[PDB]
């Protein structure tokens, strides 16, 4: 029951991880205003 | 049941401790298995001739 | 029981329990964005863009 | 003192505010209707593009036809020369007047300004928008205001020099909604406040999101450090002292 | 050891498949 | 109970 | 088009009862002025802070 | 930075034999009592000054701004 | 000192309740507060003090830092058999001053001086 | 031991981090308030990373500033989050080494073997109020350029080089691109100071070890830093990230000044000059005494009293939970403090400035009478000895 | 996405001049790492012999 | 502390401390030159260590 807690837990902290890595990324990555100037 | 008991004193010159887990009955067949994995820890001492 | 089942199956090996980890938090967040676009839909009704009357008329 | 800090403004209850609250798109459509048609001869919103509206108020065929429909500057051609051509989809908004100068002067000395972020600028945003626009009546009796300045008591002074422009029938709207003046009000800051706060919908829907995930976090956070502090503090210490 | 190898190239591939998520 | 006379613990003796 | 904001601040005049009287025995006292320095700005304030109180969750009740 | 050596048993019990969790929500009102009345001086010099010193301006405040309402 | 003691001052008499009852708490005694690292004269007179008296210290202060740790304090009969301001260490620390004091006044040079950190 | 290899934490590659971050023993019963220092320490890697990943998409030019910032609102994916991160997360940076700073206030974290943990801290503490104010002043808007121009102005106190410092400060006769370039260098520069001056700020500290609520000698009942004090610091984590996340996806300008979303304009001014909330005590500190040289030679007093509180002597009880005297100064203090930074978001009317000077002297009383409760105490055994 | 668009333009330059200030203070970190761990074993001499017996501060 | 990102101010601005800034020419010339010599160094360096075997 103790690791399925931690288990739980650690979903949540990959989940964060994850998304931060992937927030950091995109947003070094191009932005709305060149895309739409691309057309 | 998991547990420990710590006894410090340090006016001992040597510290002796025992960490064991659960064993086999004297009729469970593991038990000729346990004693192998015994063998394969075997004890070492200072004065053994074996050494290193 | 099945605690001790699931322990079992999900952490004979700590591979297989880093992929269940893995699996489960992306199917969990998949979970959780589920139910929080239906609450978010259901408190949020008529207002959506798709809900605006007109669309095409200009 | 009251009347240099300004009336203060009651606190609405805005369509977008919540927890799982979003914006009225409809309202958005109808707040840049009213905006572009009684609001952008004298008002400039530099911040926001016409790809903006797409997916928020309008399809893209009508941001489309509504950039068309007006004529912007381009950069020189092989000639030389600056030559207007129609807008296209990510065209800024048109600008009222040339400059800051130019406006000072149409408006007799007072600059309209940017209208992009007025409710995020302003301190209690969208109710003291609302009330701004809603709220041009009579001054009370003792106070005289000079000719070109309008008396609004919510505007910091007391007087504002922008003219009443929120009148009934002002604006014909497409849905058929009537044309009121604290409907119009309402529509305008709505309209606002989505380009002070384009993502708005997506923060709250990712931090309702979060908050909830970082909550069950906290549950295994705490039953994790109790279970390794378990050992600790749930031991028995013989120490040899009394006192 | 191979199964071990094995098993952890599939957790790998598990993780970057979460990470990027092509075509999830 | 009552504290320990100053006469009772090693401690309190040395 | 009748304006909701205009007609629900004219019921809400009940509502304001005691600000409404402090600021016509302010305009009756005030009344004379000889050059100026005199105003009823605070008790204007204190009227309308009212009125807008009671005014705004009608107003938005009968927008849409 | 040497550790001092203290001649003491120790008695232990493993992470998964015993409750994690329950300990928390038990005795909520003694705990409660405690926070209370060990800190009630604390709380009340700590928030003494704060609502007074508040109080004070905001009388203030209305003095002057109906002493300035002609 | 006049408003120091108890007995003639009421202030200092409910400030040594109130402090007789923190220390009582926890089951340790004043002089066990002092931190040999602070000044390194209470070093000095700890290395001076027998060692009975030094482990009993060092177990009150044991026993504290658990019942700090276990967020709990002494039992009610501990408590009661608890003797605060029974000093040990005073007495060696003001002769350890002394003597830094006629060390310093005769010249001479510190016995020990604190590492700059 | 060392004749063949071992676990590999003491392994020379792993030594000092697990020295320092593993096997490190520190007192068993230390509470909540000591995950503040990781905190602090996440807040600033936090707000490197943000802003490294912000400066790809910022120019510090006058004229683009402004416009650079909403760029990155609303055109860069994801930039609404990086910028509300960024200033939400200096914001949480601030209240934790508030924090930080009052519960070593409280148990005395300072008094003979941290002495130079405590001067570090200063030191810190005026390198992120630097950095604070620098990059509040990089988005250009109304209320940062005017802030940053009156608080320059303070500069204008020295009664020799006052004028010449000010002129060198600003680049020129007023606060201008070069001003903004300036900032935005030194707002780069400063937050890599920061981590070695954290890096020396943890070092001095581990080399004699942590405080303890008890205020007692704790090297008896110790316990590893790693498997007991990770999880707790997690805890502490998770709880913050959480306030975080409530702050910026909820209230994201809740603790910013509307006025900012103006752009700079030379020509008008706001009606209220005020800087951010946590520069509030130190404007308080300073409009308190009316004078300019008299405000910085108070800010100067400030951080002499804040340096010089460690070397104090005679306080042989660390602990306030065992000093009911020091406790209520303390409390009165915290008081103090908070009423001090509601006054610097006040005008210079009678009843604030009124206000504004005695917060100021009880600010400094504390300062004092810690020294006077300190020697006075240093002979209660003999008195109340039984 | 190095670009951050589809070919070398304001993005790109002014994410280079970001990734530019960071990077030497990455180099910093670096060369600490790099001293640190030479001060481990010592250094070599040209000799390239062990060099524990004429050593000097 | 002059030097402006923008795609049309870079050049411009690096032309500014060159002339306008007082003493900003010796700091351009200096930054490249030293990028020049620090490469310099670090490759004498590096064929040092080839040379005397210094990675063994
Ligand atoms: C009823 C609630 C009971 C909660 C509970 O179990 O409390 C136990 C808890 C045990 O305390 P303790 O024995 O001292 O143990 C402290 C140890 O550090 C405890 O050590 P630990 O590491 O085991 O602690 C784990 C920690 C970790 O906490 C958790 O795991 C709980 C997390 C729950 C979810 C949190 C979600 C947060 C969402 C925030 C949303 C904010 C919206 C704001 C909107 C604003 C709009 C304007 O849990 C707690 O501290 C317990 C809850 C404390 C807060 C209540 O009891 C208290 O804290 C006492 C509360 C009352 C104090 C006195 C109040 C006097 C008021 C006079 C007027
Ligand atoms: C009428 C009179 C009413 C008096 C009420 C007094 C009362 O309730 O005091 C509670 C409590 C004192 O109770 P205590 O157990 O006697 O003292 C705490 C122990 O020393 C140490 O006990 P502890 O460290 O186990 O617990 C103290 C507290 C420590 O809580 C904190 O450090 C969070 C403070 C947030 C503000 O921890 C909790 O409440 C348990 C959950 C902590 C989760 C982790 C939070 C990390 C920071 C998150 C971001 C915050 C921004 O007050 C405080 O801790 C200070 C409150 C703020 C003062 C400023
Ligand atoms: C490969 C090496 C494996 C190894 O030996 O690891 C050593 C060791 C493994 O020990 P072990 O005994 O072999 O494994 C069992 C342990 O219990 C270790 O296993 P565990 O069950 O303890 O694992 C827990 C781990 C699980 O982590 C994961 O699964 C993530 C991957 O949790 C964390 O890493 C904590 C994440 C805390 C996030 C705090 C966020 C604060 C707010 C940030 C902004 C939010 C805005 C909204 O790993 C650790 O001790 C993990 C330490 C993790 C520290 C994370 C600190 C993050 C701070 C970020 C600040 C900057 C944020 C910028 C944005
Ligand atoms: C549906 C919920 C089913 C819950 C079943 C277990 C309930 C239970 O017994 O909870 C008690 C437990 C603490 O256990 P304890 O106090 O040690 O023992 C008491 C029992 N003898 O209490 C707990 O374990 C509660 C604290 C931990 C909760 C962790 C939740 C993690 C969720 C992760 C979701 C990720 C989604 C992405
Ligand atoms: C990319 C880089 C990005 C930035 C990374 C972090 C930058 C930190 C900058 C400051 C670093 C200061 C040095 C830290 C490591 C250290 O001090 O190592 C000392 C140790 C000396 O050797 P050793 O024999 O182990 O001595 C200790 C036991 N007597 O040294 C060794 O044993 C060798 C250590 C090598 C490096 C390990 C990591
Ligand atoms: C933004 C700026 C924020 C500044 C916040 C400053 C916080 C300072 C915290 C200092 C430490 C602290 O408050 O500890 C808890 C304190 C004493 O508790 P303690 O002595 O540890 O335990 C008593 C016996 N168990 O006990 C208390 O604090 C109890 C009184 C709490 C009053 C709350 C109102
Ligand atoms: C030309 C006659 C205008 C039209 C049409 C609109 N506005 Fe206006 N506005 C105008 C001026 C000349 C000024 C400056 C007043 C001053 O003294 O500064 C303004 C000002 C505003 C403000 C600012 C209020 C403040 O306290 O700063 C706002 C929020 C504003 N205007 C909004 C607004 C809206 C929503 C309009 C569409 C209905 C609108 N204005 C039209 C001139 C003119
Ligand atoms: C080297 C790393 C850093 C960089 C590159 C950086 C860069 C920036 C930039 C470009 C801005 C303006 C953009 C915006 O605010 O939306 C900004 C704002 C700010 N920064 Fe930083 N910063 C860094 C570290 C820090 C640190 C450590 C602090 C805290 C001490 C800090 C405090 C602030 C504050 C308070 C603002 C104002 C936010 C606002 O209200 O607009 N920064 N920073
Ligand atoms: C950048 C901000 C800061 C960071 C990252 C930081 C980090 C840390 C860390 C990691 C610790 C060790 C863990 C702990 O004991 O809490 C610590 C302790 C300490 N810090 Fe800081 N700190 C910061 C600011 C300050 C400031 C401004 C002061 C005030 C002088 C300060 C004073 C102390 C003291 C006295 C301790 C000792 C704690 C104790 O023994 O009780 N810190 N800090
Ligand atoms: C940032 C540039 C660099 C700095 C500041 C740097 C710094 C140093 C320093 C201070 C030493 C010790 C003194 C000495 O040279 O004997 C050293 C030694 C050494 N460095 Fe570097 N270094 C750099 C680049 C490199 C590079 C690129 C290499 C190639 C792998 C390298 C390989 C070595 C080696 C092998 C030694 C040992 C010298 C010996 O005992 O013979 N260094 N470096």
């Amino acid at each position: 029951f103790a690791y399925f807690v931690l288990t739980g837990g650690r979903f949540v902290y990959a989940s964060l991880i994850r998304l931060l890595v992937l927030k950091f990324v995109l947003s070094m990555s191009a932005s709305k205003d060149v895309l739409a100037l691309a057309s | 049941t998991g547990s420990e008991v710590r006894m410090l004193d340090d006016d001992i010159p040597l510290a002796q401790f025992a960490v064991a887990f659960e064993g086999a009955s004297w009729k469970d067949p593991d038990s000729i298995a346990l004693m192998v994995m015994q063998a394969m820890l075997g004890s070492w001492n200072k004065t053994a001739g074996g050494g290193k | 029981g099945i605690f001790e089942s699931l322990y079992k199956v999900v952490m004979r090996r700590n591979s297989v329990y880093v992929t269940f980890v893995i699996a489960g938090a992306f199917l969990g967040e998949r979970a959780v964005d589920y139910g929080i676009h239906k609450l978010w839909e259901a408190n949020n009704v008529g207002k959506r863009y798709e809900d605006i009357p007109v669309l095409g008329q200009k | 003192d009251e009347a240099e800090h300004g009336l203060a403004c009651p606190s609405y209850p805005w369509p977008h505010k919540g927890i799982l609250s979003s914006y009225d798109h409809a309202s958005i459509r109808r707040g840049h209707q009213v905006y572009t048609e009684v609001c952008a001869s004298c008002h400039s919103m530099s911040l926001i593009s016409y790809r903006d509206l797409v997916g928020v108020a309008y399809t893209e065929e009508e941001v489309k036809a509504m950039a068309a429909e007006i004529e912007v500057v381009d950069g020189p051609n092989d000639e030389g020369e600056m030559f207007t051509r129609p807008g296209k989809l990510s065209d800024r908004f048109p600008q009222p007047y040339a400059n800051e100068a130019a406006a000072r002067f149409a408006n007799g000395g007072a600059y309209p300004p940017d209208l992009s972020l007025i409710t995020k600028a302003r301190h209690n945003g969208q109710n003291y928008v609302f009330s701004l626009l809603t709220g041009y009546r009579d001054p009370p009796a003792g106070v005289s205001i000079r000719e070109g300045l309008h008396y609004n008591p919510y505007f910091p002074g007391g007087a504002i020099a922008m003219p009443k422009m929120l009148n009934d029938g002002a604006v014909e709207y497409e849905d058929g909604t009537p044309a009121t003046e604290a409907q119009m009000g309402k529509d305008v800051v709505s309209f606002l406040s989505w380009a002070a706060e384009p993502e708005m919908e997506e923060r709250k829907l990712m931090g309702f999101k979060w908050i909830f995930v970082l909550s069950l976090a906290l549950l295994q956070a705490a039953y994790y450090r109790r279970l390794r502090w378990s050992v600790l503090k749930s031991r028995k210490l013989v120490l040899d002292v009394v006192n | 050891d191979v199964k071990a190898a094995a098993m952890w190239g599939v957790a790998a591939a598990t993780g970057g498949l979460y990470l990027v998520q092509v075509s999830i | 109970p009552a504290p320990p006379p100053p006469t009772a613990m090693i401690y309190d003796r040395a | 088009p009748v304006d909701q904001k205009r007609y629900l601040e004219e019921s809400c005049k009940p509502k304001c009862v005691k600000p409404l009287l402090e600021y016509q025995a302010c305009i009756k006292r005030i009344h004379g002025d000889d050059s100026g320095q005199k105003h009823c700005t605070g008790q204007y304030f204190d009227y309308w802070f009212c009125v807008d109180k009671c005014v705004a969750p009608k107003l938005f009740t009968k927008l849409k | 930075k040497q550790i001092v050596p203290v001649k003491s048993v120790i008695y232990a019990l493993s992470p998964f034999q015993q409750k994690v969790m329950t300990g928390l929500w038990k005795d909520l009102p003694t705990k409660i009592h405690h926070k209370v009345s060990e800190n009630w001086i604390s709380a009340t010099l700590l928030l003494g000054p704060l609502v007074g010193t508040y109080a004070y301006v905001q009388n203030y405040l209305e003095k002057e701004k109906l002493h300035h309402r002609y | 000192q006049s408003f120091l003691d108890p007995k003639k001052n009421w202030l200092a008499a409910q400030h040594m309740k109130s402090l007789v009852k923190r220390l009582s708490k926890y089951g340790l005694r004043y002089d066990d507060l002092y931190d040999p690292y602070y000044d390194l004269d209470v070093k000095e007179a700890l290395n001076r003090l027998p060692k009975e008296v030094v482990d009993a210290r060092h177990a009150r202060l044991k026993r504290a830092i658990d019942l700090s740790m276990k967020h709990e304090y002494l039992p009610e009969d501990l408590q009661a058999m608890q003797t605060p301001f029974r000093g040990y260490l005073q007495d060696m620390l003001a002769l350890v001053k002394r003597e830094r004091a006629e060390r310093e006044a005769l010249g001479g040079l510190p016995l020990y001086q604190r590492s700059i950190p | 031991i060392r004749n063949q290899r071992f676990s590999l934490l003491k392994e020379p590659i792993s030594s000092t981090l697990n020295q320092h971050l593993i096997d490190y023993p520190t007192p068993s019963n230390l509470s909540y308030w000591w995950g503040f220092g990781s905190l602090a320490g996440i807040c600033l890697v936090i707000q490197i990373v943000t802003g490294v990943f912000l400066a790809m998409h910022y120019t510090p030019h006058v004229d683009l500033a402004f416009n650079s910032v909403e760029h990155v609102m609303r055109d860069v994916e994801g930039g609404w989050l990086l910028r509300y991160m960024h200033a939400n997360g200096a914001s949480m940076f601030f209240i934790v080494v508030y924090l930080h700073i009052f519960r070593g206030l409280y148990y005395a974290s300072y008094s003979s073997p941290r002495e130079f943990v405590w001067c570090l801290g200063v030191v810190i503490f005026l390198l992120m109020i630097v950095t604070a104010f620098t990059g509040y002043v990089l988005p250009w808007g109304q209320m940062s350029f005017w802030g940053a121009t009156v608080i320059t102005s303070l500069a204008s106190a020295i009664p020799v080089v006052g004028d010449t410092i000010v002129t060198w400060l600003w680049g020129g006769f007023s606060v201008d691109n070069a001003t903004l370039n300036r900032f935005f260098s030194l707002h780069y520069l400063l937050p890599f100071l920061l981590v070695g001056a954290s890096l020396l700020h943890l070092a001095a500290l581990h080399q004699y070890g942590s405080n303890n609520p008890l205020g007692v000698h704790s090297e008896m009942d110790q316990i590893s830093f790693y498997p007991y004090f990770y999880v707790k610091d997690l805890v502490g984590w998770v709880a913050f990230a959480i306030f975080f996340s409530i702050w910026i996806f909820y209230a994201p300008n809740v603790l910013g000044h509307p006025d900012n979303y103006i752009p700079a304009n030379p020509m008008s001014t706001p009606p209220h000059i005020v800087p951010e909330w946590y520069f509030l005590p130190i404007y308080a500190i300073l409009r308190s005494i009316p004078d300019k040289s008299g405000g910085v030679a108070a800010i100067a007093l400030v951080f002499i009293c804040l340096l010089a509180l460690p070397f104090f002597k005679s306080m042989y009880v660390r602990s306030s939970s065992f000093r009911p005297i020091y406790q209520g100064i303390f409390w009165l203090l915290l008081a103090d403090c908070l009423l001090l930074g509601w006054i610097g978001c006040q005008p210079v009317e009678a009843p604030f400035v009124t206000i504004g000077q005695i917060s100021s002297f009880v600010f400094f009383l504390f300062f004092a009478i810690t020294p006077i409760l300190g020697r006075v105490g240093r002979g209660i055994p003999n008195s109340y000895t039984t």
